[PDB]
């Protein structure tokens, strides 16, 4: 959406000044998760379709 | 994957 809102995108907690490049919003539940922090068993920065473990778990 | 480093466009 906007780009003014987009600092509103921080790992729980942790995401300060860290690895924010590897962050991730996964579109519905999208605040916020680094790929080591909470992903699924595969902690990379992925290249397809991204989505966290919960929202996985009910489609 | 979408990034920090995509989203914004600098
Ligand atoms: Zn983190
Ligand atoms: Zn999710």
């Amino acid at each position: 959406g906007s780009v003014n809102f987009v600092d509103l995108y921080v790992c729980m907690f942790c995401g300060r000044g860290n690895n924010e490049d590897k962050l991730l919003l996964c579109d519905g539940c999208d605040d916020s998760y680094h790929t080591f922090c909470l992903i699924p068993p595969l902690p990379d920065v992925p290249k397809g379709d991204w989505r966290c473990p919960k929202c996985v778990a009910e489609e | 994957a979408r990034t920090k480093q995509t989203a914004r466009k600098s």
